[PDB]
């Protein structure tokens, strides 16, 4: 169960 | 000191010397297609239609699509060596399909002109592998056109784009960075690729695991329909619609066993190869499934509005297979079309919810013939084939009159990325803020307003281009204003 | 070892020894000017990011070359060595000083020298042992997260739980859902309500305690040093075990040995070896930096406090509940027992040398060594556990092999043609080889703890393809280096070399590099003596250098297998290609000055430098129409201008009272100069950074303006218009922000006072100009989405018509990644505090076995002055997610000498 919402990636 | 190092498990790119090299590359094309024309890839546009509300369980995965969060849909997706997902993904897989179908089509045409084959039997089959590569290019370019070119019905757009298609590239060229082709280019490349292939492919399909004339007929009819060319869609419709018969089910359990079997569904025209150990994937976004021992439990992240549930007569076999009253154990319906093919289960007893990529089934062809026939004044064959499709599904339709087409289609194509396109051509606004949620699911499926409205012609019925392709190519014209 | 003209910083025994972390580059943060180390994970197993004089490149690594006693070894292999066996670290930061190294000496080189035995008569044995605990170093992130019924309230009134629902109607539902879920598992059905309350609106579950613990660090060491004649020995065995404070399991333990040996055999030959090895076990918390519901620091902030992962005795349950869940959810310890993992590394490090001296002046040195790593790893998915999908178990065994040999032999002629002309010539050969390999197999279907051999799995649809990966590289190089010295005041150094790397095609794998340098002893020539100046030297250098840190197979235009069915092979195009890919060609102008004041009780060294990267190895992003992701190409250019200064001196009042301070500073301006495809700018998608020709690697977002007090809507400044605001966000509202991604200021300082055996040492470090996006706050601060998760107490205040005087917006609108997340991640850090007490000398005479003893109390990372709202300001580059913060350590330790 992951919350992608927003993954500004590194 | 020889200090060349060459990578294990890699071979150097070379032109096709043998027929065995050609056939092996055609498979890699078909493998590629399998993670591309993949139901996982069409869920984004499925969820952006007017049919779904988000549940409390979602973690903002489906919300940007269901609630029209334009701030998220702008850059939506990824496409690197960690994840290929979202819009960016849909874009990237179809381009690779096209690029790699480029180097296959072009290298078979080269080998033929260099007469490398050992007899006319290879030559004849490789000229036929050539037509297959052509259909894949047309599909790749069309799937890219389905989502990144505007309908004629859109109002406000960035200046220039209303007539643009996608970036047309007919050559295998990785370094290519060009501008957007026009609409009539892209569609004339698609239709002529398909026409040039329908000449060569044999009347009877040789393998349901590869491109055939029956498939290209159907895919072409799909494309004409979304082009408004109603008469022309009906002619490709009639060429294949009678060669694939509908599932013979007496109740919904005989229906579910047949429909859910990739191997035994007489309606499947063209599917991707799947085993439990190769080509099977889980597609548990729509349904929220997970195994529990010998059972299946569901925690969906989005569920249909009541009007979707109320579309299905109670005796409709799809009402327990396409949608299924298994949310909160038995209180509401979810979309369950992609639940599993049991044949891909590691152990008979235990579910793993794996399915395969289907590419075209005759049910869609029934609905393309029916819609088109109504528009071109052919009621006899418009009603014949719609009553035929619904009676096979256990809920034969009362009157046949386009209003009736929209429901039956909506029911049958649910889950397949089809509804959002249908509402653009049927001039339906989103109207999500006013739909009733399923009452049995109160407190788990609540109403969430749109973050942005989507009236007829709203520009965001079409996705923007990925920000990778925009940032690396200043010669790319955007879809959205300003 | 290094040039009289090169920029060189040398770090001492003390900065390296006795550190409760296996990442020794952390122990250098703030010790070498211009050297910017930063560890972005407190995970025991993490390794720092050293960068000397800026980021060298936009695609090749900028990590310095690491050298231990002549042989390049990875930070991973250095981690398995005992740093109490380290004599000194020397940082080489210009082309003159890095002239005899290859592979990537463009990033500076870090040379670690292990101790050799002191040619003593009795010879010293010395024994160290220390115990201490790890903690988390910042708690402030949960000071202002909503409480349990505070969050219940927010949700209910937000309509998240449906419209017209009361708070109790809602809690009636959540307690309902935990009762029926738990009621389906024999292991729970009549423990819920007796010993388990997964749902509890009267107590707030301490979610920090759920996912983080205090953990121990233990290390000990004995080492026999001595030798006497022409022969010298330094041997040591040792132990180390650092357990990770995240409750998600992670650890680094090593069992160490080393033997160093040198012996003069005769007036022409001297041979020597340094031998090192270790058995090592590492494990890492692999869920960090991702957003998964109930894990990491994201978990500890976002889990609603009415959810209890604990039992009734305050101990951690096996499993917790979240509404809607179909399965109870394994807690971190119970996940671990059900997903076991171990790994043994056997690490070998053999290095010999020969030093023939045939006639007066020349020195032939031949050196060779291997660096073998066989690692064996095991993983299970335990059967019959009722909180899993299936009762069937899985097991995955892998085996790893890294062997890297390197020979590097030299001939060196020193002579003199007068009393005023000293000449030194040296040239050499070096072959570097690496052969790596990874093999792994796995089975599934097990139905017994005791029957879990891989060979006993189910066979049919349960079988898998093995895992298999190979990788090798190689380097051939010839180098030379000369030293001219006139009258012992003017010194010049010249060098030419050619490097050849396996990572480039045959027609492009060679490249020539040179360097010139001069040191001018202004003190000893133009000022024979001064009453306050002790030493004054002027150094200056120009040179070119290679950088090759990229993949091993990044030029070929390749095919891989992509099978479509099971009866025939399939083939797809794998890689794009660059037949002309070649070395990155970096260039350094360095103007330095060192000065010694008073009576060499006050030193300074300033260096100005101009670092140029041409032919830059960029892993250029490619448009997706290409059907690829990347392809390395020698494309673009970059500049690094800056200064670094370091100074140190001594402050006695009593002579039997030493007070000594040290300071360390760098500033570095970065400039991209040329990009790819004629581009002036390339924003890197969904990263919030941008490459634009004029400026350095910068952030790129919309300026958040605050909210419209009339509507509650969020506003962003519209760039270029007059200041103009808008409620309509669009991607075209973004702009380059005058904040850099690589932090421009690196520095540190360290103090010391010693009374008489009792002494205090404190080492500080800073990194100012750091900026970071707080990806965490994208969740905790919005009222438009992710309404399950705990939120910041500021959303109870959100604009509505009656509460119209706030800067927190109306609920229902999601936040964009704008400046509201750009936090100032600058930080000063107190890197270590050590009070130590060496027992008096007169406490030992009379017992001729012990010669001395020392006791010390010690802290790592206690003080962290920073403005960053997210635990560790060090734990990130451009974004900061679910972080594993660096640890805070308290350690007490002992030393014995016999
Ligand atoms: C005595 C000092 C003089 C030694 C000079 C040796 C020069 C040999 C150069 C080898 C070479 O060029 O092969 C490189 C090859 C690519 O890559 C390779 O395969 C290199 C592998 C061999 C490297 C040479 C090893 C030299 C060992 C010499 C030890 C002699 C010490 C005697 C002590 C008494
Ligand atoms: C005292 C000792 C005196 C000797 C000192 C050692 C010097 C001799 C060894 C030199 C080896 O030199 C090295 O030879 C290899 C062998 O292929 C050359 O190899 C290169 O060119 C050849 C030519 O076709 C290709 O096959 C190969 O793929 C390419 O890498 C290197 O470019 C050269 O650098």
């Amino acid at each position: 169960a992951s919350t992608t919402g927003a993954n500004s990636q590194r | 000191c020889e200090l060349d190092r060459d990578p294990e498990g890699k071979d150097f790119q070379q032109p096709y010397t043998s027929f065995v090299q050609t056939k092996q590359n055609r498979d890699g094309l078909y493998a590629l297609l399998r993670n591309t024309e993949n139901p996982r890839m069409h869920f984004y546009q499925e969820l952006q239609s007017d049919m779904y509300c988000t549940t409390i369980t979602d973690g903002n995965s489906l919300a940007p699509f269901v609630n029209w969060d334009l701030g998220i849909l702008n850059d939506h997706g990824r496409a690197d060596e960690d994840e290929v997902s979202g819009i960016a993904g849909y874009y990237f897989v179809y381009n690779r399909l096209n690029q790699q179908a480029n180097a296959f089509v072009n290298n078979t045409e080269a080998a033929l002109q260099n007469q490398v084959y050992k007899n006319s039997t290879e030559i004849a089959n490789a000229k036929s592998f050539l037509a297959e590569g052509k259909v894949l290019q047309a599909l790749a370019i069309w799937r890219l056109m389905d989502r990144f070119s505007f309908h004629e019905s859109v109002t406000e757009v960035n200046s220039g784009a209303k007539d643009l298609g996608v970036i047309l590239l007919k050559e295998y060229n990785p370094g290519y960075i060009g501008p957007r082709a026009t609409k009539a280019q892209c569609y004339d490349y698609i239709l002529s690729r398909l026409s040039e292939a329908i000449e060569v492919l044999p009347e009877n399909r040789e393998s349901v695991l590869y491109v055939s004339r029956d498939y290209a007929y159907a895919l072409r009819a799909r494309i004409y329909l979304a082009l408004g060319e109603y008469g022309k869609a009906a002619a490709d419709a009639k060429m294949v619609v009678d060669k694939y018969p509908l599932i013979g089910a007496a109740d919904a359990s005989e229906f579910e066993n047949i429909y859910r079997s990739d191997a035994n569904n007489p309606e499947i025209i063209f599917r991707g190869f799947a085993s439990a150990t190769l080509g099977s994937f889980t597609a548990t976004t729509l349904n929220g499934a997970a195994p529990a021992g010998k059972d299946i439990k569901y925690n969906p992240s989005a569920v249909p509005f009541q009007w979707v549930v109320d579309l299905y007569e109670n005796e409709d076999f799809r009402k327990s297979v396409y949608i299924a009253k298994v949310v909160k154990k038995d209180k509401g319906y979810l979309v369950n079309k992609f639940l599993e093919d049991k044949a891909y289960r590691d152990v008979q007893d235990k579910p793993n919810l794996k399915v395969g990529a289907r590419y075209f089934s005759v049910a869609e062809v029934y609905l393309i013939l029916v819609e088109s026939a109504l528009q071109t004044g052919d009621t006899p064959t418009a009603e014949k084939y719609l009553k035929a499709l619904s009676k096979a599904r256990g809920a034969e339709v009362s009157v046949v009159n386009m209003e009736a087409l929209q429901a039956e289609r909506t029911r049958e194509l649910i889950g397949e990325g089809s509804r959002l396109r249908d509402m653009v051509r049927w001039s339906i606004p989103n109207n999500h803020d006013a739909f009733e949620t399923q009452p049995g699911l109160e407190g788990f499926a609540n109403t969430t307003p749109l973050k942005a409205q989507a009236p007829v012609g709203f520009y965001a019925y079409t996705w923007e281009f990925p920000q990778r392709d925009r940032q690396t190519n200043p010669q790319l014209i955007k879809n959205w204003p300003i | 070892l290094s040039t009289v003209s090169g920029s060189v910083a040398k770090v001492s025994s003390e900065k390296l020894a006795e550190k409760p972390v296996a990442n020794i580059m952390d122990a250098l943060q703030g010790q070498v000017a211009g050297m910017q180390v930063m560890t972005t994970s407190g995970d025991p197993t993490a390794v720092a990011s050293v960068e000397i004089h800026g980021t060298g490149s936009l695609g090749a690594s900028s990590a310095p070359l690491y050298i231990v006693d002549g042989m390049q070894t990875s930070l991973d292999v250095v981690a398995t060595m005992n740093p109490n066996d380290f004599e000194s670290m020397s940082v080489l930061k210009d082309a003159s000083a890095t002239s005899i190294y290859g592979a990537r000496a463009a990033n500076g080189v870090v040379f670690i020298q292990t101790k050799k035995g002191k040619m003593s008569e009795r010879g010293r044995i010395t024994f160290n042992a220390s115990y201490g605990i790890s903690q988390i170093l910042n708690t402030k992130p949960l000071d202002n997260m909503m409480t349990g019924d505070e969050l219940l309230d927010f949700q209910v009134k937000a309509g998240f739980w449906g419209n017209n629902q009361t708070v109790q109607k809602v809690k009636d539902m959540i307690l309902a859902g935990a009762e029926d879920l738990y009621g389906n598992y024999d292991s729970l059905k009549d423990e819920y309500g007796k010993t388990l309350f997964p749902v509890d609106f009267n107590h707030d579950a301490d979610w920090l305690k759920a996912l983080f613990k205090t953990a121990p660090t233990s290390q000990g060491d004995i080492s026999f040093s001595g030798g006497s004649q022409g022969t010298s020995y330094y041997a040591s065995i040792g132990y180390f075990d650092q357990e990770g404070m995240a409750r998600e399991p992670a650890n680094f333990k090593r069992y160490s040995g080393r033997l160093n040996f040198e012996s003069r055999i005769n007036e022409w030959l001297k041979v020597g070896a340094n031998l090192s090895g270790a058995i090592a076990n590492r494990r890492s918390a692999d869920y960090f930096g991702k957003y998964y519901m109930g894990s990491g620091t994201f978990g500890v902030l976002t889990m609603p406090r009415y959810y209890n992962p604990f039992d009734v005795n305050g101990d951690l349950a096996d499993v917790y509940y979240m509404y809607g869940a179909t399965r109870p959810s394994m807690t971190e310890p119970y996940f671990a027992k059900m997903r076991p993992f171990s790994s043994e590394s056997h690490q070998a490090n053999v290095n010999g040398f020969a030093q023939i001296t045939p006639i007066k002046g020349l020195t032939l040195k031949a050196q060779a060594g291997v660096d073998i790593t066989n690692t064996r790893t095991s993983s299970k998915r335990m059967p019959n556990n009722p909180y899993d999908s299936t009762p069937l178990g899985e097991r995955r065994e892998r085996a790893y092999r890294d062997v890297s040999k390197s020979f590097t032999n030299t001939a060196e002629y020193k002579f003199s043609i007068d009393e005023k002309h000293d000449l030194t010539a040296l040239m050499g050969h070096e072959y570097i080889e690496y052969e790596g390999d990874v093999i792994g197999a796995s089975s599934k279907g097990f139905e017994s703890d005791k029957l879990m051999l891989l060979s006993q799995g189910k066979t049919g649809n349960s079988l898998s393809l093995p895992e298999h990966r190979v990788a090798e590289y190689a380097y051939l190089s010839f180098f030379s280096r000369f030293n001219y010295g006139f009258d012992k005041w003017m010194y010049i150094d010249f060098s030419v070399r050619n490097d050849q790397s396996s990572r480039f095609g045959s027609n492009n794998r060679s490249a020539w590099f040179y360097s010139v340098g001069g040191m001018f002893d202004i003190y000893n020539k133009f000022i024979q003596e001064s009453n306050w100046l002790s030493d004054l030297r002027l150094k200056m250098s120009y040179g070119t250098t290679g950088n090759s840190e990229i993949g091993n197979y990044n030029h070929q235009a390749l095919v891989t297998v992509n099978n479509y069915t099971e009866d025939a092979m399939g083939l797809s195009i794998s890689t794009a290609g660059n037949p002309d890919l070649s070395w990155e060609k970096q260039s350094q102008f360095n103007f330095g000055l060192a000065a010694g004041a008073f009576n060499n009780r006050l030193s300074a060294e300033v260096d100005f430098y101009v670092r140029t990267t041409n032919d830059m190895l960029i892993d250029v992003p490619m448009p997706y129409i290409s059907g690829f992701f990347s392809q390395y190409q020698n494309v673009g250019s970059m500049k690094n201008t800056g200064v670094d200064l370091s100074l140190k001196g001594t402050i006695y009042q009593n002579k039997d009272w030493n007070v000594y301070a040290s300071a360390n500073f760098n500033y570095n301006r970065q400039e991209i100069t040329k990009l790819f495809f004629g581009l002036n700018k390339y924003m890197l998608p969904n990263t919030g950074t941008i490459w634009e020709i004029g400026y350095p690697n910068s952030f790129y977002m919309a300026e958040y303006a605050g909210i419209d007090k009339k509507t509650g809507k969020q506003l962003w400044y519209v760039p270029g218009q007059v200041k103009v605001t808008t409620s309509q966000y669009s991607a075209d509202l973004e702009t380059r922000i005058d904040k850099s991604v690589t932090p421009p200021i690196t520095g540190g300082f360290s103090l010391g006072a010693s009374w008489k055996g009792l002494s205090l040492d404190a080492d500080f470090a800073y990194i100012v100009g750091k900026w970071m996006i707080n990806n965490d706050r994208y969740f905790t601060e919005n009222g438009g989405g992710l309404m399950q998760l705990n939120k910041d107490k500021m959303l109870l205040n959100a604009w509505t018509e009656d509460n119209k005087e706030t800067d927190v917006p109306k609920l229902g609108q999601s936040p964009q990644f704008d400046t509201h997340l750009l936090e100032n991640a600058s930080f000063l850090r107190l890197k270590n505090l050590k009070l130590t007490y060496v027992l008096p000398n007169s406490l030992f005479a009379g017992q001729n076995v012990i010669g001395g003893a020392r006791v010390y109390l010690m802290a790592r990372n206690l003080l962290t002055v920073t403005k960053y709202k997210g635990f560790d300001p060090e734990a990130g580059g451009n974004v900061g997610k679910n972080q594993y913060p660096n640890s805070k350590q308290y350690v007490a330790g002992i030393q014995l000498s016999f």
